[PDB]
RNA sequence: CAUCGGUUUGGAGCGGCAGGAUAAUGGCGGAGGAAUGUGGCACGGCUUCUGCUGUGUGUUAUAGCCUCUGACGAUACUGCCA
RNA sequence: CGAUGAUUUUUGCCCUGCACAUUUUAGAUGGAUACGAAUAAGACUUUUUAGUCGCUGGACCAUAGCAGGCUGGCAACGGUGCGCUUAGCGGAAAGGCUUUGUGCGCUUGCCGGCGGAUAGCAAUGUCAACAUGCGCGGGGAUAAAUCCUUUGCAUACGACUUAG
């Protein structure tokens, strides 16, 4: 989707027994602040004794990128479903947004393994600071010194249907 | 994976002159000249120096990718064309009836003449590619010479000599008649 | 269900439709492929169907059980006086085909083939050709003009040539007139020699040698309308069939619900347009010989 | 020689001045993939951009380094004088003369018809006689 | 003084339809020069004639115009819907109509 | 996006189905269209497989008269016509003058030889298929299907060709000309002014 | 044609206000650090050292970058304007 | 779809210069404005090293004058329309592209004098190419086919091959 990095904060309905219950918060890469609740939810019932109905939204809170106009090298751990079965994998992007990268994640997993948003957990999201913290060459092929490349066989968009000159591609 | 950039390095020698233009080929040396044309394929030409010729592919793909030493090697099989040759020597293989290979001229054109293959009365007749010189050797016995400056001419008769003679309705493991490609070497020992 | 036996089909789907010929002369579809090598010749000549004979011939055949013994042999006798020359065709290849430039004609034609222009000719003022008689007048610059346009565009030249029908014992007064493609030589070789052999004769002994083979283009025998039987070949179906047996009982399954192009059915038989090729000539006889 | 032709590409590559929306200049700062590049310039904001959205110049900024911020840009932009060397070119000229007639009025193009005449008639005399 | 044209060249496109069914009481036109929204809402209002010939002479004329105006865009790509007096007759489908200039707001 | 009373497009390096497309919307909204050098034409894919293509529309027949089905034309003009007329709806009197609005050739045949051509930049192949996808030339699909006419188009071509290029030479030298005039009434009052005009 | 009333679709619309990490950035200042190490230095292959260049070293020099931070100043986004 | 022959002694037919009136239009309303080829390439200059052009036709040509009137001058010896006229090229469906001389106009290249109203505040406010007919004028040419009889290379009848 086109997607916010959020921090949604819950906690279980306090009780007489347990006034102060634990604050928990999780990084949720959602659309909107709807979506960012629900997904909290799914993931708390996954790891936790507790629903919506007995449960209490705490915070939802945008977590802006840090340095928006700074290249990084992003490594996204998942756990996806596949047609048979559930797998785990690790992919790196290269994106200035760390939501930009989860977005271009999703798009990939669509491509590359069929995998629609309802089946990728993503596990962690973390920069990679060190070149050598670079595990994939399609990553790492970009961050050679000096890096130079021409875009071969440009094609022009015409406003009109037809065009009285011969066409050409260089660039 | 599209590998942003991938280079093959050509060698000319001394006397050589590669010539490229719109990824037309023209190598030139002491035994002649050599056209190939590469427009199948997208690849840039770089010259580095008169001994060095860069060879590059940009955004290439696997294939794209796999493409590019094959053409860094057509290149140098014409560069060692023109300054060494090329010769493949066949040897005639039979085990009762001897093949008969004469370098004969009809119409004006060269053909090579195989007659008594397993004796058949078939006269088999091979056209001779231009530029291809077909020699039978003298300190050998039963054995033909191909020679040229192109490699893939002079491959290509071998191999034509070498499939008009295979054996039919035949164990080929017991009827091991033909004529076979013995050695592949240049015309200028090295 | 299959055919409980195999069978080949009866007859050729490939002289189909067999329908009469739009004409009773024979139509060259193709000629022979010009070689420009070659020496300016013709490549087709017009006859009459005379008769058939037989010969006796010594046969040159080793290996057969008949070589070097007498042959008692069939023949076709076709009778050929010359043909003259009175025009010629030029040719231009399009990319919708050859397409004919211009007709150059003869000053004078004789009265045979001018009948050919005629359905009444006796009713006629036999006006034609007469202005065109005219364009020769003087200097004949006309005709030189659309000869030099036939050298200068054609790629294919024909002659236009006319039996001599007088010559023969038929009753019928128009002759036959023709295109024949000119072979050999260049474009101007050809153009040069129709126009010197206008209002001339030639003969069949410039065009087949003997031994030569040749093709018989000709209409073939005309039987109107005919059943299955004896157009296509068919079996006739047993004695007892009610309401008759020289048919084709079934003309189709039930589907497709049509009747097939592929099924034999009655029509007319006989008058057809036919290419028979390798006819080898024994003899080009000399109406001058008196043996 | 051996007399290779070569091509004369334009490269991505960090200094390269670029336009953006047909209107605004800017320069390659740091490469982030084979489609997309971070782009700087003085009077642009600095965003991450593809390549598809912008032309390459034949323009390149000197000794820009990887990655530099927006001083560092307008410092040696200003440095290398980009700006005048763009409005130097014919493409800039090209786009500066299309403006310029968007901007006529009705009055204005029954001038240019009017010079026009003057001008071919000056042309045409100067061409009879060479 | 070769060109005395005051109008903007159109074109008469189609009805307002979808698959299967059409609507007559709208036109879709095209003009001449016009390839977006932005371009076409300048000719919002402005007037349309289609000039046609007739046999019989009105008034020593066969010439004909039926009126309309332009009420909305069409689309992408720069066409029109216009409403005419009389319903545009079908096979002046591909006919060329005539966008005038006003009502002018200029 | 004017409109102009023929559009005659060189059909040389053209997709067919995109060039048909294009064509089949401008004849239908009322532009006469002239297509030349239709054996020039493109269809991406080998040769082999629209070969193949070929072969499967030439199965089609109608079983119980051979003469009732599919007409199946070879020409170049003829393959573009029939991709352009299952665009139409033919069966139609408007699909019918449509279709009256359009001509196809092979070559380029007078009046068109001396005629401006121009190309449709959404279906010309060089701008539309990945640079490494393989092609068919219409022209040579033709020929291997049935088509006659083949190296008769070529001489005739090369014949235009040449009498075409004299033309250019002609014309360039005449540019030349009015170029070195103009540049002697440069700097001029008329040319001064013209030149703040963006002129 | 004008003006009005009802309904409605728009504009590259313009302005004011509010919220958020009282946006995150950026710019300016301070402190620290590293490399896809700038200058310099030491060895080299082609250069009359003609963006010469390669490899080492080390930490701003004859380029810069990253992290943390201090006082300001904006913009994006989302809302509100009777 | 092409080439070619002949095309009514009738007041009918053909070609052509006008003049007028009509029917029709799948739809004029300044101009369909002509290299070829490549596209991981093209084109200029030096030198084959390098620099420059493109990044769309929002271009080019034409465009002022009662739908464009009537007159005068200056500067140039150009531009353009029409009519004869010279020569050449074009057969893919050429039916077009050039070109010589000449004559009559116009010229907005520049500067003048007179005219337009009332169609009323818009009403397509009527201006085109193709065709046909009809009047004149100038030239030009002067047929066939079918039925019928006949034939039998044909044939159910039509049709076909012949002859008259």
């Amino acid at each position: 989707s086109r997607l916010n990095e959020y921090q949604v904060i819950g906690r279980n309905l306090p009780t007489e027994s347990v006034p102060e219950p634990k604050l928990f918060r999780m990084r949720i890469f959602a659309p909107n602040t709807v979506v960012a609740k629900s997904r909290y939810w799914y993931f708390l019932q996954k790891l936790h004794k507790v629903k919506k109905a007995s449960g209490e939204i705490v915070s939802v809170n945008i977590i802006s990128e840090a340095k928006p106009t700074k290249v990084k090298t992003f490594g996204i751990w998942l756990r996806y479903e596949s047609r048979s079965g559930i797998h785990n994998m690790y992919k790196e992007y290269r994106d200035v947004t760390r939501v930009g990268a989860v977005e271009t994640m999703y798009q990939d997993l669509a491509a590359r393994h069929r995998a629609r948003f309802r089946s990728i957990h993503i596990l962690k999201v973390v920069e990679l600071e060190k070149t050598d913290d670079v595990k994939r060459q399609y990553v790492k092929q970009f961050l050679t010194k000096d890096l130079k490349f021409p875009l071969p066989h440009r094609v022009q968009k015409s406003k009109k249907l037809f065009q009285a000159t011969a066409p050409t591609t260089f660039y | 994976m599209k590998y942003i950039q991938t280079d093959q390095i050509l060698d000319i020698p001394e006397g050589v002159t590669v010539d490229i233009k719109a990824r037309v080929v023209k190598v030139t040396g002491p035994r002649g000249e050599l056209t190939k044309d590469l427009k199948h394929i997208d690849v840039t030409f770089n010259k580095i120096n008169n001994r060095a010729i860069k060879i590059t592919v940009h955004n290439g793909d696997r294939k794209h990718v796999a493409a590019l030493r094959t053409v860094k090697s057509l290149i140098a099989n014409l560069i060692t064309g023109v300054t060494k040759g090329y010769k493949y020597k066949m040897r005639f293989v039979y085990a009762h009836f001897p093949i008969n290979v004469n370098i004969i001229k009809k119409d004006g054109q060269d053909y090579v003449e195989i007659r008594n293959f397993l004796g058949e009365k078939r006269v088999r007749e091979v056209k001779i590619h231009e530029g291809v010189t077909m020699e039978i050797s003298s300190t050998q016995k039963d054995e033909l010479i191909v020679s040229g400056n192109s490699l893939e001419a002079v491959s290509q008769n071998a191999a034509d000599i070498q499939q008009i003679c295979r054996v039919r309705n035949k164990d080929i493991r017991k009827f091991l008649d033909g004529i076979y490609v013995s050695e592949r070497g240049t015309i200028v020992e090295e | 269900s299959h055919r409980k036996y195999e069978a080949p089909r009866h007859g050729s789907l490939g002289f189909l439709p067999r329908k009469r010929a739009a004409k009773q002369r024979g139509r060259v579809k193709s000629f022979p492929k010009d070689v420009k090598s070659k020496p300016v010749a013709l490549t087709a000549f017009l006859g009459y169907k005379a008769g058939m004979t037989t010969i006796v011939r010594d046969l040159d055949r080793p290996g057969s059980k008949m070589h070097k013994r007498e042959v008692v042999e069939a023949a076709t006798v076709v009778d050929t006086p010359p043909m003259v020359v009175v025009g010629v065709v030029g040719y231009v290849e399009t990319p919708r085909g050859l397409r004919s430039l211009t007709t150059v004609w003869a000053e004078h034609l004789s009265e045979e083939v001018r009948r050919r222009f005629y359905k009444n000719w006796y009713k006629s003022k036999k006006k034609a050709f007469t202005k065109y008689s005219g364009k020769y007048a003087t200097d004949a610059k006309q005709v030189e003009t659309e000869l030099a346009r036939i050298k200068k565009y054609a790629s294919v030249v024909r002659v236009l040539a006319h039996t001599q029908i007088k010559k023969t014992p038929l009753s019928q007064k128009k002759a036959h007139l023709a295109e024949i493609q000119i072979n050999g030589g260049s474009v101007s070789d050809k153009v040069d020699w129709a126009k010197e052999h206008f209002e001339k004769e030639v003969s069949v002994d410039s065009v087949f040698e003997q031994d030569e083979m040749i093709d018989v283009i000709a209409v073939t025998k005309g039987h109107g309308f005919e059943g299955v039987t004896h157009r296509w070949g068919t079996k006739k179906l047993p004695r007892k069939t009610h309401r008759g047996l020289r048919k084709v009982a079934c003309i189709g399954a039930w589907h497709p619900a049509n009747v097939n192009w592929t099924v034999a059915r009655a029509g007319q038989n006989g008058y057809h347009h036919r290419t028979s090729i390798n006819h080898k000539v024994y003899r080009v006889g000399k109406g001058t010989d008196e043996a | 020689s051996s007399t290779v032709k070569a091509a004369n590409w334009r490269f991505v590559e960090v200094g390269r001045v670029v336009l953006v929306d047909n209107k605004e200049l800017a320069t390659i700062v740091e490469i982030i993939d084979q489609k997309r590049v971070l782009i700087d310039g003085p009077k642009i904001q600095r965003q991450a951009i593809a390549l598809a959205k912008i032309v390459l110049t034949p323009i390149v900024l000197p000794n820009l380094p990887r990655g530099s911020r927006t001083a560092t840009v307008t410092k040696k932009w200003a440095a290398a004088d980009i700006d005048a060397k763009w409005a130097a070119s014919g493409w800039a000229k090209k786009l500066a003369n299309k403006e310029r007639r968007s901007q006529l009025s009705d009055f204005e193009r029954f001038q240019v018809m009017v010079l026009k005449k003057q001008r071919r008639f000056a042309t045409k005399k100067a061409l009879v006689k060479a | 003084a070769e060109s005395h044209r005051l109008y903007v060249k159109g074109k008469h496109i189609s009805y307002q339809r979808s698959k299967s069914v059409t609507n007559p009481n709208v036109s879709l036109i095209q003009i001449e020069g016009v390839a977006s929204p932005k371009d076409a809402k300048f000719y919002l209002g402005k007037r349309i004639a289609y000039v046609y010939r007739a046999p019989k002479e009105i008034r020593g004329s066969k010439i004909r115009v039926i009126w309309g105006k332009v009420t909305r865009t069409h689309g992408n790509n720069g066409l029109v819907r216009a409403n005419f007096k009389k319903n545009l007759p079908p096979k002046t489908f591909g006919a060329s109509v005539r966008i005038m200039l006003y009502p002018s707001n200029i | 996006s004017s409109f102009e009373k023929v559009v005659v497009i060189d059909g040389k390096g053209h997709l067919l189905g995109r060039l048909a497309s294009i064509v089949s919307k401008q004849i239908l909204n009322g532009q006469k269209v002239v297509v030349v050098r239709c054996e020039e034409l493109n269809i991406s894919g080998e040769f082999f497989r629209n070969k193949l293509k070929y072969h499967d529309y030439l199965r089609k027949a109608t079983r119980y008269n051979k003469k009732k089905g599919p007409f199946h034309f070879r020409a170049p003009s003829r393959i573009l016509y029939k991709a352009i007329r299952g665009m139409i709806p033919h069966k139609t009197a408007r699909g019918k003058a449509a279709l009256e609005r359009l001509k196809v050739f092979e070559g380029v045949p007078p009046p068109y030889d001396k005629k401006k051509r121009v190309v449709v930049p959404q279906a010309l192949r060089v701008l539309r298929l990945k640079p490494g996808r393989k092609y068919t030339t219409v022209g040579k699909l033709s020929s291997a299907v049935g088509w006659k006419y083949e190296s008769v188009v070529e001489k005739l071509e090369e014949k235009r060709k040449v009498q075409s290029a004299e033309y250019y030479a002609k014309k360039k030298a005449l540019t030349k000309k009015l170029n070195a005039a103009k540049a002697s009434t440069a700097e001029s009052e008329a040319a001064q002014k013209l030149a703040a005009f963006g002129y």
